[PDB]
């Protein structure tokens, strides 16, 4: 599993891979990490199947509900603590880190990062397997203030060489862009993928 | 293994109206044996058996406990039950110690009061029905008790040839096994009558 | 909330319980129930409350319960109470059978229920059970038995007994009549059919109005059955023609 | 054990085959791996016989049940929810893996789910010992929007697949086929394997047993 | 002999000798306490709220005061009876609209939500601990199958779906209102609906009232979202009807 | 009356009758009397005696080095108070090291009263205290009623007759603020003997006194131990 | 207005004329409590209560009718004192836990919300009484800006410009509809909190009182606090200046 | 290890247990009785884990004695035999189970004479012979040679008699002492103790 | 915070009547009259579905409810008592089929249902239901019919009337109804028992049937209804 989260001006940008492996062998080769916890807020899932799918089930459920509370849509923040506060009551019981990221009007395009029961909000983030390999990659390839579209590269890129160099990683690239005006869902397929050295 | 610490065999075969239910009759604690008339098969009812294969304590308990709820069928409807009822009421009772289970593989064969027709089968230790036209088989001699099972069972055995067969089954079979044997008790169940023979099986 | 307390586990200034003494009225409405106990058996005989043109006729019985392979019961005052305690009997009997591995003795039934019923005038502050129950059965110690229940949990041991409406002119009339020591089953059933024709209400006496049960011990196996209709034709008319003989 | 799902362009078609097996010796070589769920909703088990069973026999009550209390056709989506949940409660212990299709007004669905309360949903699978065989058949000849009946034989060539390649795969082939008008359950729909014939007689003349003890009860 | 009491049934939610519930009929009176009138009604694209809205002073919060709410985005309610008991019955609303599709993963029904809330009520109804609720709930939304649908729950228990449907002080005129508009086979589209909602509390009450003194509450078939219309839309249908 | 019987009814004068019957609990003890200056505070109480041969009641209990109480109304629901402060006391000192302040323990008290006035088949602590403390901010005279309201105040008096010292102390009460530890308790004694009748007054078995400050920890004189503050007496005047 | 005997004593039981009565009485204790008041500014919210000095032993600044529920929140209560402070102690675990749940100071209307349902839940049963007390709510953020709750004994809550409980709530309400509260400073509020605190108070029943005031707005960075000695005697002599 | 050994006549039934109460590799009695009474006609021997032993026993013999006094008459052999059977199995899949393997003997009035195995796992057997410990390995042989269904009282002893000494030849533990009682038609008698 | 009465708010009177029992026997007598008649090859039951306006949805809500695909309700009395009973029925009638692997016999789910009825008349701070429910079924091919009521008992019938007119109504059927009926003519004679105690124009909006066969339980469509009514 690779996932990556992308935070520029207008919104924010979510990137996963479309593969789950058991062991050596693969059940799912198209399969959408990007699960949306509200209108405006996406979380990508890594780690335990199960355990992932059932929290981003329960935090959407809690976030519907202190939306209708509030009548307002729920901040970004307050959909990050209530994964960190699952994975965290959990963590020896539940193997999950989920890239919870968004949009809010006070405060707008946010990520964060919740892995093992913390919160910290980064320019971006990435989780997984995967994400060993690109750590080199993201730290020479990141500029601030990068537009849409070149955020959608650099999610794009760094989880296609993490697909190539990772056993655990491939499929296709699944991408969402979260903006004041929508969310935006696009899959990339293997001849659209981009290209570098293999060999 | 833990089925092995008390072994036993238990068989059942289906026939032209009719049904035959078999078992051994050792009762030993691994190296030894104890008692030679030791009772596994039991009675559901009038027409209907159950035999019990695994460890002794377990065999008498959910014998036991299975009465307690068959009795109470049997007084709350007016009836008296049908083989498939009885198969899953030994399927609830046996699931509901899933993570705990009794250690005991169950044979029912018995005919379908008022209906007639030949029912057998046989269950998990955890309670998964296994229902069939022709035999089955329960205990630690399984794969002995399915070798003659193939090669002897033939589709329509009149009462007088279907205890010959089901009793040569059962007398090989456990020959071959260690912690089976002391004598072989067959039931032949018809409309008419039931039929219980103890066979000149081998003593050691 | 004290307010709408009924308080029915309370004494009264005299010293006795109110809901136990006004669930007894309840069974003096209910169906006139007698149990009559013989030399080589055990009956009983029941008054039919439930009687219509309309009425189906699914069950084998009204008002007489199967509890035991050795052992049956009658019902007197709230059927649904009735029903209640009746299946309660049928456990307490299976979990002894589950135990020990025979026949609960007939008496220990009768103490088993009893305590529960007993417990309800005592504690929780719930209405008691407005029932009162006849046992018959046999074990394996003092033979064919018969038993009386009240609302209270109080029970006793009876050769002839009766509950229900008329209860108290339906004993006296078998104290005059029960022969003890030389009552036969033959004797009985021809009893239980004399006592109900004078205590019964649409004064006739029919085949669906009452309600009779055997128990018995055949080839050393308790056999317990409800009456047939044609049987109960016979027994109704040998008392008819009796009923002719009996002026000159 | 092979079972495999597939979505075409009128509905779904579910497949298994019939061997159960206890230690490394077959028990049933006719067992029903294919779960009556709703009338146009059925679910193949795989893993523990009996744990897949009741599984199934639980979410199908408490489909109807919800049928009756809704009033409306059960939703396949409905179905795999119920599972997982129930599933993921129990952390794996309950070894059921399942493939559930069914139609909606929603139209034709397939899932799969694990038991440790995962799921996916995608056009064609495979669980079981032998899934490895009918992914293989499902990836090297599945098109979208298949006629019923090129569905129908890839269904059976891809669980047919499992039968011969897998030791724990064997016995018949049953196909479950749900479409909007109806859901038609086709057991046995094809046997590869048929032997009946038997070329000894073992017969005994009666009295070859030697019988110590003989009591009658006439009824 | 009509309306006999013994014991006490007049207390607490039990039998009276008639077979009634006296404490549950009294609820029904106290939603009449709150001194306003709620009116529904159903057209063939979509489904109108209609309930005035009394400001006493400009020291209040406008916008803070209503009986309009939301239980979900397809989903919305008018309430009538006690402000605090209604709020109480919206908050259980909204947990049990979250729970239904939690745990069968589509949204819930509008006549599951009300039969819902129901059974509820018939807790309070048969346990004699608590008092019923002394409010009424009118549930809208549009139904994927089924079209639009309007719905309404009781404090006795009793649930139903209606063409159109009114509750509160000046309920029973505006039912009869109703059903001459009903009898009389108009093309319901979204004008008709609303205006027949309007002029039926405007005639019952006799306002002719301002913008700011009623809500209006909306589901259609183009857009199932449930909203309120605000002052600058309402006012848009107020001079449609003077025309 | 039929609004008066449980916690749990309001009469229709907006009022609950059960926890005024309580306060009436407070009324027929026997008076005590707190007072503090700007480093000290005082408690001073009137023990009572049933019958000659009996002793006299114990009206001074121990909370804490820091703090102390006197306490006017039932017996057991006194003790009852004062071991939860005791035990609040205790849990500050196990979890934080430091004694707990007094404006804390006394809303604590607040908390837990309140409780049982609300609930059905619950009732009123049928005890009025006086709390005398020290900590951070200085002394402290605090009071607590049956009704789980309390007081912060400069001199207070509750019991039987406490009216009279009531309007002792409210006379005096510019005074105390620099007053010596001697005068102050001197002041807490007088307004003690305008409770008791004209025939008798202050005996060295019928008063007890509690003093906490910056000096010392929360004590109790008795007996013997008390006769230094009643030596030195202005005498009774009318 | 009210029934004898039967239909009062529980708040599980409903009168003829469907009515909870226990719930009105609730009502009565605030209606006999000295008057609290709290009106929406500009850039905030200012709370003033008269507290009516029993005895001149008690301290200048016992008996606290104004709470701080939040850092960013304030309470000011009117009725029984006993219920008014397990209602802030309610108010304040609510807070918390919006804070450990979701991370983020908590919206006083949601606040509002919250509480009322605790507040409505002692009204539905014989076993609990009603809170004998009705208590308000204020709030300032750059976001949200100002805003004022007040919540009663029934459960009901309510946004407000002006509000006012107790006494002379009816005095003071009609003090209120004079000012333009909507394009006032704080800072001028204060001033005239004082004054109708003055104009409300009966000097000839009640013997005396002391003015409480409270802070939450822009000029207090958004926390709720206590005015100050210095401000609030300037509003005591303009309260006293202006009463002629 | 103790021992533990019954044998069943046409209308008695023969019993005898070790009298070794044994620690580590001490002998710490000479005299210790193996044997409790539940009935006058029933006899429960008991052998296993050293306190799992007396506990489990009189808590069954407390409540067959209870039994007793709440119907005015004693449980039979088979019922009291059942009885001890469930309190074990009951306690088998449980937290703390009983380590103990006892010997049930008694006399019926109506179907006489009876003898019952029990395994520490709770297996209910009832047989014409039985023997408890390591020293059944050793003796059942010689039961199985010279039992016959109608053996005399007299030559019962001499069967035990034969049993017992080869206890003392073959067996490596040394059990010099044996509690010996007989059950019948008139209840329990002591008999003389074989002593070594 | 809350905690329930532990005490019967059904008791028994000097007279030896639990009074609350009897007090919802009244309830039902009061409510909608309803009908059922078991009739040799099936089971009919109809009721008055009157809602006494044409504002309300006629399609809405039933009264003639399936608990299986064999076993059908109807009601007199309270609507929202009887649909709790619904509720608790279904779920009965799936434990019943969990563990037996079988429909349920009609007779053992009213046995089961009376039972929850027989609690509320003896446990805490409860009133009884004021329900009396009919239940039809089908099993081993025979037809069943059942009452059960207020007290927790319960009758077998071969045809019966309750509600408004229950007394009315059961002596037209004594007249009207013969054993050994054919199913679509038992219909007729339910309508029939109906037309009796209704007070109006009969529609097929205005009442409301359900049938019951060896092909199960189902309630008739409008259109089908419209058919009997001529
Ligand atoms: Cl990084
Ligand atoms: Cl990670
Ligand atoms: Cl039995
Ligand atoms: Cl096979
Ligand atoms: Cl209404
Ligand atoms: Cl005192
Ligand atoms: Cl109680
Ligand atoms: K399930
Ligand atoms: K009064
Ligand atoms: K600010």
């Amino acid at each position: 599993t690779t996932i990556m989260a992308v935070e520029f001006d207008g919104g924010v940008v979510v990137g996963s891979d479309s593969r789950v492996s058991a062991g050596t062998a693969v059940v799912n080769r198209v399969f959408d990490k990007l699960s949306p916890l509200h209108q405006r807020i996406f979380c990508a899932l890594s780690g335990s199947a199960a355990d992932a799918q059932a929290i981003a089930d329960m935090a959407a459920y809690q976030l519907e509900l202190h939306g209708l509370e509030l009548e307002e849509p729920p901040l970004v923040l307050a959909a990050a603590n209530v994964v960190k506060n699952i994975s965290y009551k959990y963590r020896e019981d539940l193997l999950a880190h989920l890239i919870v990221a968004g949009w809010d009007q006070r405060e707008g395009g946010q990520v964060y990062g919740t892995m093992g029961g913390m919160l910290i909000r980064q320019p971006f983030t990435i989780g997984g397997s995967g994400s060993s390999y690109i750590y080199g990659y993201v730290d020479a390839a990141y500029k601030p203030g990068m537009t849409p579209e070149e955020c959608r590269r650099f999610t794009t890129n760094a989880i296609t060489l993490a697909m190539n160099r990772d056993g655990s990683s491939g499929g296709v690239i699944y991408l969402v862009t979260i903006t004041a005006a929508g969310v935006d869902h696009r899959v990339i397929l293997g001849d659209e993928l981009p290209k570098f050295y293999d060999e | 293994s833990i089925m092995s610490y008390n072994g036993g065999a238990v068989m059942a075969m289906k026939g032209k109206n009719c049904v035959a239910i078999a078992a051994d009759r050792r009762f030993g604690i691994q190296a030894q044996m104890v008692t030679t008339d030791f009772q596994k098969i039991f009675p559901m009812g009038d027409r209907l058996y159950i035999g019990l294969a695994g460890l002794a304590t377990d065999v008498q308990t959910v014998a036991q406990r299975l009465k307690f709820r068959l009795n109470l069928y049997e007084l709350k409807e007016g009836r008296q039950i049908k083989p498939y009822t009885l198969m899953s009421m030994v399927a609830n009772l046996l699931y509901e110690k899933r993570f705990g289970p009794y250690y005991t593989e169950p044979v029912i064969a018995g005919l379908d009061p008022k209906t007639f027709k030949p029912f057998i089968c046989s269950l998990d230790l955890i309670g998964c029905p296994m229902v069939t036209d022709d035999f089955v088989v329960s205990g630690t001699c399984s794969e002995q008790m399915y070798g003659m099972c193939e090669s002897l069972w033939e589709p329509n055995m009149d009462p007088e040839h279907l205890f010959e067969t089901i009793s040569q089954a059962m007398l090989n079979a456990v020959d071959r096994d260690a912690v089976s044997g002391m004598g072989v008790i067959v039931h032949v169940i018809e409309k008419d009558k039931i039929t219980t023979r103890t066979l000149k099986a081998r003593m050691d | 909330s004290r307010r709408y307390d009924s308080r029915t586990t309370i004494f009264s200034p005299e010293g006795r319980l109110y809901q136990v003494e006004y669930a007894m009225e309840a069974i003096g409405h209910a169906g006139t129930c007698l149990g009559i106990l013989a030399n080589d058996g055990v009956l009983l005989a029941a008054e039919r409350r439930n009687i219509h043109k309309l009425l189906d006729e699914v069950f084998f019985s009204e008002k007489i319960y199967k509890l035991n392979e050795d052992m049956a019961c009658s019902v007197a005052g709230i059927t649904s109470d009735a029903n209640v305690l009746t299946n309660e009997l049928r456990l307490i009997a299976q979990r002894y059978l589950l135990q020990y591995q025979e026949p609960i003795p007939c008496e220990q039934l009768v103490t088993a229920l009893c305590d529960i019923k007993q417990a309800y005038t005592q504690f929780g502050g719930k209405r008691p059970f407005g029932v009162s129950l006849l046992y018959i059965g046999w074990d394996k110690h003092y033979g064919f038995q018969l038993y009386q229940s009240d609302p209270s949990g109080n029970y006793g041991g009876w050769k002839a007994t009766c509950i229900g409406n008329n209860s108290a002119a339906a004993v006296s009339m078998l104290k005059q009549d029960y022969k003890e020591g030389e009552m036969t089953l033959k004797s009985a059933l021809a009893l239980a059919v004399k006592v109900l024709n004078k205590t019964m209400d649409v004064s006739k006496l029919s085949a669906e109005k009452v309600e009779i049960a055997t128990l018995t011990r055949e080839s050393g196996k308790t056999v317990i059955r409800v009456l047939k209709q044609k049987e109960v034709e016979q027994l109704i008319k040998k008392h008819e023609e009796e009923e002719a003989k009996a002026e000159r | 054990t092979t079972i495999a799902g597939l979505v075409f362009r009128d509905g779904v078609i579910l497949g298994a085959d019939t061997r159960a097996t206890n230690d490394s010796v077959v028990a049933d070589k006719s067992c029903e791996k294919i779960h009556f769920i709703a009338p146009k909703i059925y679910c193949c088990g795989a893993g523990v016989a009996a744990d897949t069973e009741m599984t199934t026999r639980m979410a199908a009550s408490k489909m109807e049940l919800h049928a009756l209390s809704t009033g409306r056709e059960p939703r396949v989506a409905t179905v795999t929810r119920i599972l997982r949940q129930t599933l993921f409660r129990y952390q794996g212990h309950v070894g059921a893996s399942l493939v559930v299709g069914g139609v909606d007004l929603n139209g034709p669905q397939l899932y799969e789910v694990h038991p440790h309360g995962s799921y996916s949903r995608l056009p064609f699978t495979a669980l079981g010992s032998g899934q490895g065989a009918a992914v293989a058949l499902l990836e090297d000849r599945f098109q979208p929007n298949m006629t019923l009946e090129a569905a129908q034989e890839l269904l059976v060539e891809a669980i047919t697949a499992g039968i011969l390649s897998d030791l724990g795969s064997g016995g018949n082939v049953d196909a479950c086929v749900i479409t909007a008008g109806g859901a038609k359950l086709q057991r046995a729909l094809s046997t590869p394997t048929e032997p009946v014939q038997r070329a000894g007689r073992y017969r005994f003349a009666p009295g070859t047993t030697p019988v110590l003890t003989r009591e009658v009860r006439p009824l | 002999s009509r309306g006999s009491s013994a014991g006490f049934d007049r207390h607490i939610t039990i039998f009276s000798p008639e077979g009634r519930l006296y404490q549950v009929e009294y609820a029904f009176k106290a939603i009449n306490q709150g001194g306003l009138t709620s009116v529904a009604v159903r057209g063939k694209d979509c489904a109108v709220i209609v309930t005035q809205k009394k400001v006493p002073d400009k020291l209040l919060d406008s916008s803070t005061v209503t009986h309009l709410f939301k239980i979900t985005e397809s989903i919305g309610c008018v309430m009538t009876g006690m402000t605090a008991d209604s709020r109480s019955q919206v908050q259980r609303a909204r947990y049990e609209a979250a729970n239904w599709k939690y745990k069968y993963g589509y949204e819930i029904p509008v006549d599951m939500l009300c039969k819902r809330i129901a059974d509820i009520s018939q807790v309070y109804t048969q346990n004699a601990e608590m008092r019923p609720l002394g409010c009424c709930m009118i549930l809208i939304g549009i139904d994927e199958e089924q079209g639009p649908q309007v719905y309404k729950c009781d404090p006795a228990g009793y649930y139903c779906g209606f063409k159109a449907t009114a509750a509160g002080v000046k309920q029973t005129e505006s039912t009869s209102f109703l059903e001459k508009k009903v009898k009389k086979k108009f093309d319901w589209t979204f004008e008709q609906t609303v205006e027949t909602a309007i002029t039926c509390l405007s005639t019952v009450l006799s306002i002719d009232f301002k913008p700011s003194e009623i809500e209006v509450g909306v589901v259609t078939v183009e857009n199932p979202k449930f909203r309120i219309l605000t002052e600058a839309e309402i006012d848009a249908h107020l001079v449609a009807l003077a025309e | 009356n039929q609004y008066d019987n449980d916690v749990t009814v309001w009469s229709p004068q907006g009022r609950i009758h059960q926890i005024e019957y309580a306060m009436e609990a407070v009324k027929q003890g026997s008076a005590t009397v707190g007072l503090k200056s700007k480093t000290h505070a005082v408690l001073v109480a009137l023990k009572r005696a049933q019958s000659e041969l009996a002793a006299h009641q114990k009206k001074i209990l121990h909370v804490d080095n820091h703090i102390g109480i006197s306490i006017a109304g039932l017996t057991a629901d006194a003790r009852l108070l004062c071991n939860f402060m005791r035990q609040e006391c205790l849990d500050s000192r196990f979890v934080f090291d430091r004694p707990l302040p007094v404006s804390r323990l006394v809303s604590l008290i607040g908390s837990k009263t309140q409780i049982p006035t609300q609930r059905y088949g619950r009732r009123p602590y049928g005890v009025g205290l006086l709390i005398a403390g020290y900590d951070d901010m200085g002394p402290h005279i605090f009071q607590t009623c049956p009704s789980a309201n309390y007081f912060d105040c400069r001199a207070m008096s509750i019991g039987a007759r406490s009216q009279s010292a009531r309007t002792y102390l409210e006379r005096h009460m510019s005074e105390f603020m620099e007053c010596n530890l001697d005068e102050l308790v001197k002041h807490g004694l007088r307004a003690l003997r305008e409770t008791l009748p004209a025939e008798q007054d202050l005996t060295t078995k019928n008063v007890s006194i509690g003093i906490v400050g910056k000096d010392l920890e929360f004590t109790i004189y008795d007996d013997d131990d008390v006769s230094p503050f009643l030596d030195g007496l202005e005498e009774r005047p009318q | 207005s009210s029934i004898g005997t039967g239909y009062d004593l529980s708040a599980s039981t409903f009168s003829p004329d469907g009515r909870v009565f226990q719930v009105e009485y609730a009502m009565k204790a605030v209606e006999n409590s000295s008057t609290a008041i709290g009106i929406r500014c500009k850039d905030g919210v200012v709370f003033g209560v008269e507290k009516l000095v029993l005895s001149k032993l008690y301290e200048e600044g016992s008996n606290k009718r104004l709470f701080n529920v939040d850092r960013h929140v304030g309470m000011a209560v009117a009725g029984l004192l006993a219920d008014a402070r397990s209602l802030a102690d309610i108010a304040r675990e609510e807070a918390s836990n919006f804070r450990s749940n979701f991370g983020y100071n908590i919206p006083l209307k949601h606040l509002a919300d919250r509480v009322a349902m605790y507040v409505h839940a002692y009204t539905l049963y014989s076993a609990v009484r009603p809170f004998g007390c009705s208590f308000m709510l204020g709030s300032y953020s750059a976001n949200d800006g100002a805003q004022l709750y007040m919540i009663d004994p029934s459960g009901v809550s309510y946004g407000y410009w002006g509000c006012a409980i107790g006494k002379a709530r009816q005095a003071a309400k009609t003090e209120i509809e004079k000012l333009q509260m909507k394009e006032m400073t704080c800072r001028d509020v204060v001033k005239e909190v004082a004054k109708i605190i003055y104009i409300v108070h009966d000097e000839v029943k009640d013997k005396a009182f002391e003015l409480e005031l409270s802070w939450v707005g822009e000029l207090t960075k958004g926390r709720h606090e206590i005015v100050p000695k210095d401000i609030r005697e300037e509003a005591e002599k303009y309260a006293k200046e202006s009463l002629k | 290890m103790e021992y533990l050994i019954g044998i069943q006549g046409p209308d008695y039934v023969l019993v005898a247990s070790d009298r070794v109460a044994a620690s580590n590799i001490v002998q710490m009695k000479d005299d210790h009785d193996k044997m409790f009474k539940m009935s006058e006609k029933i006899l429960l021997l008991c052998v296993g884990e050293a306190g799992d032993t007396v506990q489990f026993a009189e808590y069954i013999q407390k409540n067959v004695q209870l039994y007793k006094m709440r119907n005015g008459y004693e449980l039979s052999p088979t019922a009291a035999a059942n009885f001890t059977r469930r309190n074990l199995a009951d306690c088998l899949r449980s937290r703390t189970p009983y380590h103990v393997n006892l010997l049930l003997a008694g006399y019926d009035e109506h179907e006489g004479p009876a003898l019952y195995y029990m395994d520490y796992l709770a297996a209910l057997a009832k047989a014409p012979f039985a023997a408890h410990g390591y020293g059944a390995f050793l003796t059942l042989s010689i039961l199985d040679r010279y039992y016959t269904p109608t053996i005399s009282r007299e030559r019962a002893v001499e069967l035990l008699r034969k049993c017992l000494e080869e206890l003392q030849k073959r067996f490596i533990l040394n059990l010099p002492t044996f509690s010996v009682r007989v059950i019948d038609k008139d209840g329990i008698h002591n008999l003389e103790n074989i002593a070594f | 915070a809350k905690r329930g009465y532990s005490f019967s708010l059904t008791t028994f009177s000097p007279s030896g009547k639990l009074v609350q029992i009897e007090y919802a026997l009244a309830a039902v007598a009061g409510g909608a009259p309803s009908v059922g008649i078991k009739a040799a090859n099936g089971v009919v039951l109809a009721t008055e579905k009157k809602q006494k306006s044409i504002l309300y949805d006629e399609r809405s809500v039933h009264k003639v409810e399936p608990i299986t695909k064999h076993i059908g309700l109807v009601y007199s009395g309270m609507g929202p008592d009887y649909r709790v009973l619904v509720h608790r029925a279904r779920k009965l009638a799936q434990q019943y089929y969990l563990v037996y692997q079988e429909p349920i016999p009609t007779a053992q789910l009213v046995q089961r249902v009376a039972s929850v009825m027989q609690e509320y008349t003896q446990s805490g701070g409860v009133r009884p239901f004021g329900v009396s429910l009919l239940i039809c079924g089908w099993n081993e091919g025979r037809p069943y019919l059942f009452q059960s009521d207020p007290s927790g008992a319960y009758f077998a019938w071969k045809a019966t009337a309750m509600g408004k007119n229950y007394v009315n109504g059961k002596t037209f059927l004594e007249k009207r109804y013969n054993e050994d009926l054919e199913l679509e003519d038992a219909i007729h004679t339910a309508i029939l028992t109906l037309k009796e105690s209704f007070e109006g124009q009969m529609t097929e909006d205005n009442i409301e049937v359900g049938i019951c066969n060896e092909a199960g339980f189902r309630r008739l469509t409008p259109t089908e209804v419209r058919d009997y009514l001529a």
